[PDB]
């Protein structure tokens, strides 16, 4: 769970789709935008800023 | 795009925009007739958290040249009623990446919406010809897109040579276009829009769709795109176009 969910590096992956996601960065405690293309993505990928922040707050 | 500049007003009137809802643009299409565009299926899967396949979540602009201007004279805002997906498409392969959108009201042809013609069930898009990509995607791999519709020239690449490229990846639904020597290439936010190839009258035809990438314009990784002939049958046999 931890690992993957928050920990994860974001992936944009190879699909050419600009869908705006949000990763957990948890070298600076915060969601952050990036854009997802769409396809073979990560768990550390969220629809929105809230889910990602009750997803992963406090994680290091 | 990465590589490419401006599009002209109306160069490109069958380059359409889709936007979902509370998340803006995500794909382009292309029109093909009063009634339809054509896609790519990777844009419309139903995830996790939101419905992509419903297409009740989708407005499409058409003649739309600056994303900042929507409202700009001659933009033609409309909803969708069908998304109909390959039925062989492979989220995981990408193959068969292409999809039929069909619009709840039809379009109205101007100076600047107009479809893109398509290619025959046998016609052969030839290695090395020079061919448009166009799309609103990023301009680099991993950054920001671009308000105005961006245009770039690329090369059909032979099929072995992709193959050998990008192995254990490419299959017959597939072409690579772009340039050996990187630079030049579609990106993030550019997928299912067309590229469009000037053929023997002088007209634009439909080349294929705007599909996946490893990374954008690097060297020998060329962009990959579904081929369009292949499909004509299919299309008719939905569509009527
Ligand atoms: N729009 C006309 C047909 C003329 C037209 O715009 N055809 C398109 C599709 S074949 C075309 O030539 N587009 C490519 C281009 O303008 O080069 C109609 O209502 O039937």
């Amino acid at each position: 769970q931890t690992e993957d969910y928050c920990l994860a590096s974001n992936k944009v992956g190879r699909c050419r789709g600009s869908f705006p996601r949000w990763y957990y960065d948890p070298t600076e405690q915060i969601c952050k935008s990036f854009v997802y293309g769409g396809c073979l993505g990560n768990k550390n990928n969220y629809l929105r800023e809230e889910e990602c922040i009750l997803a992963c707050r406090g994680v290091q | 795009v990465v590589g490419g500049t401006d599009a002209d007003e109306g160069e490109w009137p069958w380059q359409v925009s889709l936007h979902a809802l509370g998340q803006g643009h995500i794909c382009g299409a292309s029109l093909i007739s009063p009634n339809w565009l054509v896609s790519a299926a990777h844009c419309y899967i139903d995830d996790r958290g939101f419905r992509y396949s419903d297409p009740t979540q989708w407005t499409a602009f058409l003649g739309l040249h600056d994303q900042s201007q929507r409202s700009a004279p001659g933009v033609q805002e409309r909803r969708l009623k069908r998304i109909i997906s390959h039925p062989f498409f492979n989220d995981f392969t990408f193959d068969y990446d292409i999809a039929l959108l069909e619009l709840e009201k039809p379009a109205e042809y101007s100076s600047m919406v107009r479809p893109i013609c398509l290619p025959d069930a046998s016609h052969v898009f030839p290695a090395g010809k020079a061919i448009w990509v166009t799309g609103w995607g990023h301009t680099q791999y991993g950054g920001t897109g671009a308000l105005i519709l961006q245009k770039g020239e690329i090369r059909v690449i032979q099929q072995t040579t992709c193959e050998n490229l990008l192995p254990q990846q490419i299959t017959p639904r597939m072409m690579c276009v772009g340039f050996l020597s990187g630079g030049v290439d579609s990106c993030q936010g550019d997928s299912g829009g067309p590229l469009s190839s000037v053929e023997a009258d002088g007209r634009i035809f439909q080349a294929g769709v705007v599909s996946w990438g490893d990374g954008c314009a690097q060297r020998n990784k060329p962009g990959v795109y579904t081929r369009l002939p292949l499909f004509r049958d299919w299309i008719k046999e939905n569509t009527g176009v």
